């Protein structure tokens, strides 16, 4: 439709961008150390009203959390680290700081809400953890619950968004690394309520090209799973449970698209889990949707 | 340091800061027959198209007790 | 000019300093235990000499430092943890190579150093906090300068200037002095918020330093005027402790890290916050760096704390610049795009912002259904004309299909039962869970025993978190209200209640009634009118004091003071 | 009959209520005292406040202090502690009573703590930690130690302990009865410094100044100069633990040391249960009442450094 620049005024690139729960304030991080938060007027401008030191290496990733648990941000580095902040009554502050971590530390995510309030990290070494705060009054205590550990290094993290009380906990770790061997770059891990430890259920064999960013999709009201990957091409799976150790899933493919002819870096799903965006190295945005028929077609190409 | 009562219909922990800084939209209102309580303006806009207490099982008018 | 390759050796003990001589063929390795000299042929290193033959286990052996003069090919220097200073002179007949053992310090010394161009200067800085220059034919003795400071911890000689040399002290000072005149420095400045570990000057420039600091810092400093400027300014990730200028690049560095970090960084000062290259190939902490050549911008050797020592081709490096991702993307709630990418794949260090402007029918179904009230035909009538005045067609046609199944020999008993519990399904899949959750609260107990338990939950759940999404308190609460399941139903349940007190006996109140059990008086007096309130009180947390609720609303929009008239701005405005 | 047992009350007059008043003789240093003592406690942080008063508890009891016990049940039965926990050991849950092993070695014998500690309390399990809600319990159990010998040296009066320890039989031996800890490889002011600021940045920089409060700290009636039986006094008492300095002549003790000090300095670091009064009037008998206090903040300092050195070191061996 119509496109509208916003004056970022970064010293350095900017590396992610994520908008809030009730669709009307942004934040941004950029590889100057710094963290901006922006919000949106009746005019329908875009105007800073924070920007604060907060880390002393390149930030990768920031992201939100429920308005349940207050405004809340979290973000990871290059200095291997990961912070939590809070808004009070109008400045930012400090509540915790994570430095388990050996290497730099690449994404960061937070739980669905009906789990309570954890999140969980990546690294380069191949080890994610998740953490907890089981006192939701006090932000400054968190406590280390699980560690699994890949073969290789991971670089992105997505977790299942359904809220059925049918579906067990998971998420997917992807990889980056380039090698001349041919091994599997994602992994689906599963929760155990009898074990109460997360278990390997599924590796997705057909992708072998180094991935960059993964995502699942928001299911509303559906009994099955869709899964999005950003190799060099674009492709999209299905894992639908079989009736009743993990949950054994049947692993289909439902789109490949090689529109870009370049290397694909992000995706991004919206908020029904309809319509599918991706961004490449041309430089354009690309709107993927399905008919009846279960076919996957083009919708737009936005370009900057 | 435990939480106060949670709003009636946003479910969110009621509080006040102790421009402006604590504005009206944002008190305490609880009935004083049934002692069910809210946000100002959430139950002020609730009691416009309906009558009767948000709490589900409740039975109060509670606007109409007074008027 | 050089030829050369990637390559390691492994030493016998940990190794903390290094130096290299004007042949880029010969290193000098010390340590606490360890004191060798090595070849750097053409595929691998050959250890010639051991200084430490004659193994009296001395401690004026624990080398801290080490230097190798760039004049003479056979002069050597040490310092030591004692507070001695040697002088080995490996042209000798002997197998010891010893000449001379200074021993004016009381305290640790830290870093030796040699002049140039006159083959018979020292210079050493210990903990106690003087620095001595000693003269190696035992003429004009010994001449002593003071900083007043702290411990120092290094020294260097301008490359240009032929009588001036710099010092780096514990409490973050730099001093700049002459050796012709040992009273007073002619500068000084505070450079760093912390100790300043190492300094080093410009191989071309005429007044550029660079030092480099405990707080995580690389500053380059200019000082042709009369006071200190600063240009640039390199954060890194943990503290510095050797800082080396390239050969032949006017622009580049190489840094090493005290703690934490075992990497080794290049850095470009015009672009502070991306390493331009990062050698990661040692296991521990990385201890001391020297380009071979001055003339050669491809060949760094380092030894580490893991007992060896290896050499680096510069285009074998890790770049880290392309090896990241350009751009982020993320999708809004009301249909909005924010696409942020690089300045040279969209039109190489900034970014662009763009925000694109690409669901008012589920915004204007939520308000305008009816749920309940009255009888299934007038809902289902109504429900149809909604749909129909939106634009939606097959829903309308489904909400009156719906009336003629219901609400009307004969067809058997449920003849139908099996084709609404597919149409619900058919709307859920699609993921519009708006039209199945109102079915199933209109219709009731028709379809109820029907759709498992978990997927109504998992129904009135979704729609629940859309609505408060877009912020619609009136239709989520109505939802909870009229669910046909117990857990949604039992939402605005859990801690709704108020408890309240009477402030003059400080004594809780009973569940219904507005007397005071003791006091025997009414508190729920309003501050307005001066009645009693029986329904909606309206509260103050700052002075305690509130009345009826649209009272207290309508006092608050024409002053700002507390009607009871305690001097209270409740609203701080 | 007023503050401390051992320090007359006119003294006192004219020079947790007690130890503050004692204490505030050198004011220039109480402040960093309790400035730490405040963040360390009260401050929000990575561990519950509860959880820390049970520190404390458990590491003012190795000692037998009854001062410091009593005050930190006191203080934890007030903020929301659970009263079973005061039972015994055995009651606590299983995440501090895996401290119970690090505990002794920090307050016995502190050359002995290696990696595999540090290892068994971060495997990974039912109930593990993370770096920063152990770094934080290191140094409080440390503080609590030092803060119970300094109450046993000056004697303070007032205004069970077996039920919280395990291995109550374990005590001190002398070093020389291990290789020695050079204290040029791991300096704290270049080394220990930076770890446990990048892990626990407020403590570190509380740390750090409450060390240069202990250093400028003049002595009055000497008689060389201040700087030199304060480095002699330091580093005997570090040597006592297993440190040695390379650039010290190590002869200067005896010559500057009397062999009356040198007995209260051990008795009142290693075994603080077992001072008395003569030993406090034994040494310095014709001196001022406020040096006696300066030695005994000198070795709580001294102690305070010594096992923190030793803990970082471990950490950082297993980091690497
Ligand atoms: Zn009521
Ligand atoms: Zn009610
Ligand atoms: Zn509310
Ligand atoms: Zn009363
Ligand atoms: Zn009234
Ligand atoms: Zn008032
Ligand atoms: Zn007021």
């Amino acid at each position: 439709f119509v496109a509208r620049s916003i004056a970022a005024d970064h010293k350095d690139l900017i590396h992610d961008v994520s908008f809030d729960f009730h669709g009307r304030r942004m934040a941004t991080c950029s590889s100057d150390q710094s963290v901006k938060v922006w919000d949106k007027s009746e005019s329908g401008d875009w105007h800073c009203t924070a920007s604060w030191k907060t880390h002393s290496g390149s930030v990768w990733r920031v992201t939100w959390a429920h308005p349940e648990f207050g405004q809340v941000l979290a973000s990871c580095s290059f200095d291997r680290t990961a912070a939590v902040w809070e808004e009070i009554v109008s400045h930012w502050v400090k509540r915790t700081t994570l430095v388990d971590s050996r290497t730099s530390v690449t994404d960061v995510k937070f739980a669905p809400k009906h789990m309570g309030l954890m999140l969980a990290t990546c690294s380069a070494d191949g080890i994610v953890r998740i953490y907890e705060a089981p006192d939701v009054m006090n932000l400054s205590q968190w406590s280390l619950q699980h560690e699994i550990s890949c073969k290789l290094s991971c670089s992105c993290i997505s977790w299942n968004p359904s809220s059925s009380r049918a579906h067990s906990p998971m998420i997917a770790v992807g990889s980056d690394d380039s090698s001349p061997n041919a091994m599997a770059k994602v992994q689906i891990f599963e929760y155990n309520e009898n074990t109460r430890k997360y278990a390997k259920a599924e590796t997705l064999m057909t992708v072998t090209d180094p991935v960059h960013d993964i995502a699942f999709a928001p299911n509303l009201g559906r009994s099955f799973h869709i899964l999005a990957i950003a190799t060099k091409d674009v492709r999209i799976f299905t894992l639908k449970p079989v009736r009743k150790g993990p949950t054994k899933f049947e692993i289909h493919i439902v789109a490949q698209f090689d529109n870009h002819n370049s290397q694909v870096w992000r995706v991004s799903w919206n908020i029904t889990g309809t319509v599918l965006a991706s961004s490449g190295d041309d430089g354009c945005v690309r709107l993927w949707k399905a008919n009846y028929m279960d076919n996957w077609k083009c919708t737009g190409i936005l370009k900057g | 340091r435990k939480p106060l009562p949670r709003c009636a219909l946003c479910l969110i922990n009621m509080g006040t800061p102790v421009k402006k800084l604590a504005q009206f939209n944002n008190w305490f209102t609880w009935c004083h027959n049934c002692r069910h309580g809210g946000h100002a303006g959430h139950m002020l806009s609730w009691f416009r198209d309906h009558a009767e207490c948000p709490v589900s099982a409740c039975t109060c008018k509670c606007m109409q007790l007074d008027t | 000019v050089l030829t050369g390759r990637t390559m390691h050796c492994h030493l016998d003990a940990p190794a903390n300093a290094i130096s290299v001589c004007r042949d880029a063929a010969q290193v000098v390795v010390a340590g606490r235990s360890i004191f060798k000299i090595y070849a750097i042929e053409e595929e691998q290193f050959v250890e010639k000499l051991n200084l430490r033959v004659g193994r009296k286990p001395s401690l004026n052996l624990s080398c801290a430092d080490v230097v190798w003069h760039q004049m003479d090919e056979n002069l050597l220097a040490t310092a030591a943890t004692n507070g001695v200073v040697v002088t080995w002179n490996l042209g000798r007949p002997s197998r010891n190579k010893q000449d001379q053992l200074f021993t004016e310090h009381k305290r640790t010394v830290n870093k030796v150093c040699f002049h140039p161009t006159e083959a018979h200067v020292l210079l050493s800085g210990s903990q106690d906090g003087f620095m001595k220059c000693f003269d190696l034919r035992r003429k004009d003795s010994v001449s002593t300068f003071s900083g007043q400071s702290e411990s120092v911890r290094d020294v260097q000689f301008s490359i240009r200037d032929y009588f001036t040399f710099a010092s780096t002290f514990e409490n973050g000072n730099v001093q700049l002095w002459d050796i012709r005149r040992p009273d007073r420095c002619e500068r000084m400045f505070t450079a760093h918020n912390g100790p300043v570990f190492c300094c080093d000057w410009h191989p071309e420039d005429r007044g550029w330093l660079a030092t480099g600091g405990r707080d995580k810092m690389v500053k380059v400093w200019d000082m042709t005027t009369h006071r200190a400027k600063e240009m640039h300014c390199v954060q890194t990730i943990a503290s510095v402790a050797r800082v080396k200028w390239r050969p032949e690049c006017r622009h580049h560095l190489a840094t090493c890290s005290m703690m934490v970090d075992h990497n080794i960084y290049v850095w470009d000062v015009r672009r502070p916050f991306v390493p331009a290259a990062m050698f990661e190939e040692h296991r521990d902490v990385t201890t001391g760096i020297a380009w071979r050549h001055p003339h050669d911008p491809s060949f760094l050797l380092s030894g580490s704390k893991d007992s060896s020592l290896c050499q680096h081709l510069f285009r074998d490096a890790s770049q880290p610049v392309e090896r990241a991702n350009p751009e982020g993307l993320c999708y809004g709630l009301f249909g909005d795009l924010a696409f942020a990418a690089k300045e040279s794949l969209v039109a190489l260090a900034s970014s662009a912002l763009s925000v694109f402007e690409t669901m008012r029918w589920f915004v204007d179904t939520a308000e305008r259904y009816a749920l309940a009230g009255r009888p299934l035909a007038e809902l289902c009538d109504h429900n149809a004309k909604v749909a129909r005045e939106l634009g939606r067609n097959q829903v309308a046609q489904t909400w009156t299909m719906l009336r003629i199944i219901y609400c009307s020999s004969r067809l058997p008993p449920d003849f139908f039962g099996v084709l609404v519990r597919d149409m619900l399904h058919f709307y859920a899949e699609q993921g519009d869970v708006q039209m199945a959750v109102s079915v199933l609260i209109v219709l009731g107990e028709r379809v109820r025993k029907d759709i498992d338990e978990q997927t109504q939950e998992h129904w009135y759940t979704s729609y629940i978190d859309l609505l408060q999404r877009f912020r619609l308190w009136n239709v989520s609460n109505e939802v909870v209200k009229l669910s046909t399941s117990r857990a949604v139903s039992c939402l605005n349940q859990a801690s709704t209640t108020l408890h309240v007190n009477c402030s003059h006996c400080k004594r809780p109140m009973s569940s219904r009634g507005w007397v005071c059990d003791r006091c025997h008086r009414c508190a729920s007096m309003c501050a307005v009118c001066h009645h009693v309130v029986k329904g909606l009180f309206v509260w103050c947390q700052g002075c305690s004091h509130g009345g009826h609720l649209q009272h207290i609303m309508k006092w608050l929009e024409g002053s700002s003071h507390c009607p009871a008239g305690c001097g209270h701005l409740c609203e701080y405005s | 009959r007023g503050p401390s047992a051992f320090i007359p009350v006119e003294e006192v007059l004219r020079e947790v209520d007690n130890l503050a008043v004692v204490m505030g003789l050198h004011p220039d240093y109480f402040t960093s005292f309790w400035r730490l003592h405040y963040l360390l406690l009260h401050t929000d942080g990575p561990l519950a406040s509860s959880w820390r008063h049970y520190i404390a508890i458990m590491a003012a009891a190795r000692h037998q202090c009854s001062y410091l016990v009593g005050s930190h049940m006191a203080e934890f039965l007030q903020t929301g502690g659970d009263p079973e926990w005061l039972l015994g050991l055995h009651r606590a849950p299983e995440k501090l009573r895996k401290l119970s092993e690090i505990n002794k070695l920090l307050a016995h014998r502190p050359w002995l703590i290696t990696k595999e500690h540090i290892q068994a309390l971060l495997k990974t399990g039912e109930h593990t930690w993370s770096l920063a809600e152990l770094i934080q319990a290191l140094v409080l159990l440390t503080h609590c130690h030092s803060l119970s010998s300094f109450v046993f040296g000056c004697g303070i009066l007032p205004e069970d302990m077996l039920c919280f320890v395990e291995d109550p039989t374990f005590g001190y031996e002398d070093f020389t009865r291990p290789p020695t800890f050079r204290a040029q490889d791991y300096t704290w002011e270049d080394h220990g410094y930076s770890l446990i600021q990048r892990l626990y940045p407020e403590g570190g920089q509380l740390l750090d100044e409450k060390f240069q409060a202990a250093y400028s700290l003049t002595f009055n009636t000497i008689a060389v100069d201040t700087s030199v039986l304060r480095r002699a006094i330091w580093n005997y008492i570090h040597c006592v633990f297993g440190i040695r300095y390379d650039d010290y002549d190590y002869g200067e003790v005896n010559q500057l040391l009397e062999r009356n000090l040198k007995v209260y300095i051990k008795t009142v670091a290693c075994y603080p249960e077992k001072t008395t009064r003569r030993m406090y009037n034994l040494f310095w008998r014709h001196f001022r009442h406020s040096e006696k206090v300066h030695v005994n903040l000198l070795l709580l300092e001294a102690r305070m450094q010594a096992a923190l050195l030793y803990a970082l070191r471990a950490i950082t061996r297993y980091m690497t």
